[PDB]
């Protein structure tokens, strides 16, 4: 039972990383952070750090209006507490967990604190799971398992602020983190009918004994346990699904 | 798989070409379609569903009650028709059917005004009269007392009731008080899909041996509301943000993309887990329930009906010996279909790539004046080396082979002998259902009797179905319900008595059974001496005006 | 004249009755919204 | 063309000239008892039970609106009887009254 | 309409007075009966407004 | 598609109902309850008024499907049919028309 | 089996008409006992035993 | 379903408009009535059903 | 047979208004029967069809 | 080529240890059993169907 037990873990975990992932490549809104144009130009060094600001949420908001992706929430008018503030955000956003203190540490335009924390707003409103708080228009989620390009940004020298770093062929580079916020109705994962349908782990074990006997194992002393299941996904809005590329403090 | 040969789908669905036909005839819906009706009639031939028959003489007035009450559930609180229509095809279609058993109560309270009442004791002789008066109304007439008698002295009948001594009541003020009024109280009764419900494996092929059995179905906060002491710890499980239904081994015919934007209505997917556990650790199995969404476990306690086995009925079409499970006729119909669908195909190929129509002129025949002239539609002169009755060749449709049609006719008869449904034969083993109705000398062909044990493996499933209700009913239904819907003094049933069913018999009711019983109550009225005994030929003949349909009749043979 | 719709779909509660919790009018035509993708794919048949 | 007659009369259950006895017979009492029937009118049947009960439901709501809107003098110049009167709670729970086609 | 139960035969009499009449009166029975079976059989569902 | 009455108070608009369940309270009971409107505005919102309280349409399935509320006449078995012997009857004719009599 | 109660009916009622009806109370009372329990109605077979 | 059709008996523009499904002109020499095969199903043989 | 019984029902409604008494009368030979001018908007008391 | 005359019969089935335990008094020697495992993988003589 725990041989099973870690067989179907290691199922569930490989199933949600291939899911998380197609959505990251299939992405139709993307909005490269700092003054970038591919994946090459991200940096940490230089003038200007490819980090992003309140303009770039501004900005993702703007364009997911105008491309007229419903809402996801509503605002909250807070409750008689002392030290409560009212938050006007709509959208719900993906981020990593390497990427928050950044999103502490950063700054409105008349230069006052723009990351405003759950325990704030806990009352007079429902906090989601996993919910770290709320900036802007959107409301921030942390996913344990979410993934990253590694070595993908620009070369890294001895300029380096203290962004993270990976090894590519000898040569170091910087990383790419994600944030992402999918739209309502955007994406579908495929599955046939007969047998297997879209997420459907069909399990098979044949113990040792009589029916594992065979030619080549007169006696039968073996046995198999395995896992199998169906995959893919149809984007029906790819203008829906949005994107923002920024690397990371280390 | 079945299902697909059914509907013609996935491997059972002919190859797509371009020049080709994909026509493939429909054998096995065929065979089901004249099934289908042929078993749900007898069912729904009369107004009664269910009858009850008492084993011992005590039994009368408890099988009267239970018949009425029963009858009254089943044609008020259901769609009578609908649901023996799903039970009858999915039976037929699947090869088995899991019915699914369980009782429904939600309850409100109100605030209304009660008067006060102070007690007087009785002085006279018209005050033991006008008492007297309402104890004999509330015994001839239960709907009469709570209409008619008016409420002090309904509070000083009550007093008599607890207490030998007679009083006389008069009103003082009045005081508000909660009172509960239940809005919902009725058994439901709702087929299940196969791939929802899992069964212990090893039961042996014997559903009683079960030791567990899980059932996943869809919910709203407000059902889990509606009885707030059931479950506990719901506030863990989310309400607000997701709204897909996407859960996979849940099978559905919910729309993928639909939920509702409210909260409570929201719909979420939950498990149950009903089985047997040793609770004390000593050895003694008992009966339990569990309940559980997502990761968190809302619901745990002990099996509440007082049946105390699963609610779960479980019938087989074309049983398989020693296993639950049954087996519909599109196993053994595939491959005739197969067959016939290519010679179907064939055929429509023949005719189909043919040239019709055409007509093919040898060059040098007419001339160009001659050929125009011809073209129009007017007389013309040909060259006489040829002749035009045998050279112009008008194109028709080939000539079928014989092959096709002998071969068709050879997948029909095989289909027809295996299963044994025809077009348009049989299908009256309905009215010979009852026992004394024809099921005595009756003469039926050979094809009758496979559908008469069908229809009884059908109704032994309605059978178990009525005996679960009646259990619940003894338990969960208040006296007053009782007396609203009978109009007769209640008769209770000790608790002890319930987990063996004791003194009652259930069956389903069709019309000829009736008409028999009725005949034969004549023949005990013949035989017997008229002059023998009053009481006895009065009691018979309310029996028979019972069975014709006359209640103040037979109300009043019975009160003489 | 009197300015525009005063709620957004009206939104929040416009008052007609007395209940503590109102429906409005956003809530009941997103319902509708929701429902009618399968409505429409259904009719086609009918057809 | 006979064979494409044959399966579409099959499949369905209708002949051109056959049939339609069917509604003759749906009465319990009236045909229902001994009523013996080709395998062709028990589907016809089945279809007209299946209207029959939504003709039930229809008047059994129609009866509970009744016991409410109409007044009394609209009721007994209608039938030119004494008034019956049926209390409020009963109207939820459909009691001491059974509904069918004539 | 029959009655359940034997002190039902005046409220039976009543309704079925008060129902046929207002269905031989106020409705054009023939119409809505024509109307009721041919939408059951072209569509295969016909949905009924009680007002 | 062109008609429309003159006359303001005769004309004919398109209007919604809404009959449902809905928790007027919020104390976690359902209610049935009926909301009417036309354009964008709400014009009627009340209780269910007959007493019955249940929404007040009844459905009837001509050949039911087993679990689903909606039902399926005989065109779906029928249509193959009719296509093959229209066009059987096209051939005979187109036969004997485009002949020379 | 079904007709085996009935053969057995009547054969008992044959011999209730071959035995005088007023040549002993107690036999044409049982035999009417047992007729009644072949026919399904206990109530009525055991009022004619204890009468 | 096949259909074979015998070399010669039409030109290039003749046979073209016989495959499009119209009017044509062939060689007197080779008869259309008879060349032209359309192959169907083999007769079944009286010994198979028999046995 | 609808269409006629619906004729039939106006004419009626027409004849209780617009005839006089001593018409009635002569045509029928029998006391008069009055009916109120309420009561003529629903068709009560009344049934027509075909014979 | 008899039943009764045989001199043993010998029958395999599956049990659980409560039902054993629901007759404490019949059996004896119940701990010695090694409950855990002890499946029916271990014969290969019972014919079962289950999994």
């Amino acid at each position: 039972e725990h041989l099973s037990r870690e067989l179907m873990n290691g199922a569930t975990q490989i199933t949600e990383a291939v899911l998380q992932k197609d959505l990251l490549a299939a992405a139709g809104t993307v909005l490269y952070a700092g003054a970038a144009t591919s994946d090459a130009t991200i940096t940490g060094e230089g003038s200007t750090p490819s980090v992003v600001s309140y303009k770039n949420l501004m900005r993702l908001d703007q364009i997911l209006t105008e491309n007229r992706t419903p809402t996801q929430t509503t605002i909250i008018t807070g409750s008689r507490m002392i030290d409560t503030k009212v938050i006007g955000a709509t959208r719900v956003m993906y981020v990593g967990s390497e990427l928050v203190p950044e999103l502490k540490a950063m700054k409105d335009l008349f230069g006052n604190k723009a990351f405003i924390e759950t325990q704030h707003y806990a009352d007079a409103g429902t906090i989601m799971n996993g919910e770290v708080g709320s900036i802007d228009k959107f409301r921030i989620i942390q996913v344990p398992e979410m993934l990253h390009w590694a070595g993908a940004g620009a070369q890294a020298t001895g300029a380096n602020p203290g962004y993270r770093t990976s090894m590519v062929s000898g040569q170091e580079h910087y990383d790419v983190y994600p944030m992402l916020v999918v739209g309502d109705d955007s994406f579908t994962s495929i599955g046939f009918q007969t047998d297997g349908k879209s997420l459907k782990f069909t399990v098979m074990t044949k113990m040792p004994g009589k029916e594992t006997a065979d030619r080549n194992d007169p006696y039968g002393e073996t046995g198999f346990s395995s896992i199998k299941w169906y995959y893919g996904i149809l984007v029906k809005r790819p203008e829906r699904l949005a994107l923002i590329k920024t690397v990371a403090p280390l | 798989e079945w299902n697909d040969l059914m509907r013609i789908e996935g491997k059972a669905k002919p190859p797509k070409v371009k020049g080709r036909s994909q026509v493939q005839p429909k054998l096995v819906r065929r065979q089901a379609e004249w099934r289908y009706s042929a078993l749900t009639e007898p069912f729904l031939g009369s107004n009664k569903l269910f009858k009850v028959t008492p084993v011992t003489w005590e039994d009368v007035q408890g099988a009267r009650q239970n018949e009425l009450v029963l009858n009254y559930q089943f044609r008020t609180k259901l769609n009578r028709v609908s649901f023996i229509d799903n039970y009858v095809r999915s039976v037929v279609d699947d090869g088995t059917g899991i019915v699914r058993v369980g009782w429904n109560r939600e309850i409100r309270k109100e605030k209304q005004e009660v008067p006060v009442f102070s007690l007087f004791p009785i002085q006279t002789q018209e005050q033991a009269d006008a008492l007297q008066q309402a104890l004999q109304l509330r015994t001839d007439n239960p709907r009469g007392y709570e209409e008619n008698v008016d409420e002090a002295i309904k509070e000083s009948v009550r007093f008599f009731d607890e207490t030998g001594q007679a009083t006389y009541a008069v009103q003082t003020g009045t005081t508000t008080t909660e009172v509960e009024v239940p809005l919902a109280n009725h058994p439901t009764v709702e087929m299940l899909n196969p791939e929802n419900i899992i069964i212990d494996p090893s039961c042996q092929g014997d559903i009683n041996k079960a030791m567990f059995a899980i059932v996943s179905f869809e919910t709203c906060k407000a059902d889990l509301l509606k009885e707030k002491d059931r479950y506990h710890n719901l506030n863990k499980i989310d309400w607000q943000s997701s709204a897909p239904v996407n859960e996979p081994d849940h099978a559905t015919t919910t729309p993928q993309e639909f939920q509702i934007s409210d909260p409570m209505r929201k719909r979420v997917v939950a498990y149950e887990y009903w089985g047997f556990w040793d609770i004390e650790g000593n050895g003694v199995l008992e009966p339990i329930v569990a309940t559980w969404i997502g990761s968190t476990l809302i619901r745990l306690e002990k099996n509440p009906y007082p049946d105390g086995k699963l609610p779960f009925v479980l019938i087989p079409y074309m049983p398989v010996k020693r296993d639950m499970y049954g087996e519909p006729d599109a196993e053994l119909l595939g491959d005739n279909q197969a067959v016939l669908g290519a010679v179907m195909r064939g055929m429509i190929d023949l005719l189909g790539r043919s040239a019709n129509g055409q007509r093919g002129m040898p060059k040098g025949m007419l001339d160009a004046l001659n050929s125009r002239r011809y073209r129009e539609g007017e007389d013309y002169e040909y060259n006489p080396t040829q002749n035009p009755a045998q050279m112009i060749i008008e194109h028709k449709f080939p000539e079928l082979p014989q092959s096709a049609l002998t071969m068709a006719t050879l997948q029909n008869q095989e289909a027809e002998s295996l299963t044994g449904v025809k077009a348009f034969a049989g299908g009256v083993t309905g009215e010979s259902y009852g026992d004394v109705a024809a099921g005595i000398r009756g003469v039926l062909d050979a094809a009758s009797k496979r559908e008469m044990a069908i229809l009884r493996r059908l109704a032994k499933g309605m059978s178990e179905i009525g005996n679960k209700i009646i259990a619940m009913n003894a338990v969960f239904l208040a006296e007053h319900e009782v007396v609203r819907i009978t109009n007769e003094e209640f008769v209770t049933i000790k608790r002890e008595d319930l987990k063996g069913n004791f003194d009652l018999e259930v069956d389903i009711s069709t019309a000829e059974v009736d008409n028999q019983k009725s005949q034969d109550l004549g023949f005990m009225l013949q035989t017997i001496g008229p002059n023998v005994d009053q009481q006895i030929t009065l009691n018979i003949l309310a029996e028979i005006a019972d069975l014709k349909r006359m209640p103040k009749l037979a109300h009043d043979l019975r009160t003489w | 004249t009197d300015s525009m719709v005063p709620l957004p779909d009206p939104s929040q509660a416009t008052k007609l009755t007395s209940w503590k919790n109102e429906l409005s009018l956003q809530a009941l035509k997103a319902d509708l919204d929701a429902a009618k993708p399968s409505h429409t794919a259904m009719m086609i048949k009918v057809k």
